[PDB]
């Protein structure tokens, strides 16, 4: 988790005093939290007891980050 | 086929019969009979009784005998 600042600089003040952080407007403290990457739990392959004849068996994969695609 | 046969079948002694139909289902089965028929043979219709082969010792539930 990360803590940003945001800043507005203008040719007045120079890189120095861009590194220095004084007279340089400066933002409020916001933190941000990192998505953490698709994390895999359990990984298990199951299904009924089969009694006869052809039976799907299912595969049961887990994870758990966080994503869309 | 829904045809099953005994093939010596007591003579002139009634019995009674039932033919169930079993199922099977994916986790256990359960089974339907039919009403019960008993029957019994007699001479009275046979049929497809060509096995008549003489041996000289015909033995019969009419008479055993030796014949030439």
């Amino acid at each position: 988790t990360y803590e940003v600042q945001g800043a507005f600089y203008d040719s007045i003040i120079d890189s120095e005093l861009l590194n220095a952080q004084i007279g340089i407007n400066l933002s409020d403290k916001q933190t941000f939290k990192m998505k953490s990457a698709p994390r895999i739990t359990g990984a298990r392959c199951e299904s009924e007891p089969v009694d006869v004849g052809v039976g799907a068996p299912i595969v049961y994969i887990d994870t758990t980050g966080e994503a869309d695609y | 086929a829904q045809s099953a046969t005994i093939i010596s079948f007591p003579w002139k002694v009634e019995h009674k019969f039932k033919v169930s139909s079993i199922a099977w289902g994916p986790d256990a089965q359960d089974v339907t009979d039919s009403a019960v028929q008993t029957f019994i043979l007699n001479e009275s219709t046979p049929l497809d009784n060509s096995f008549v082969n003489e041996t000289g010792i015909e033995v019969n539930y009419a008479y055993i005998k030796g014949k030439i």
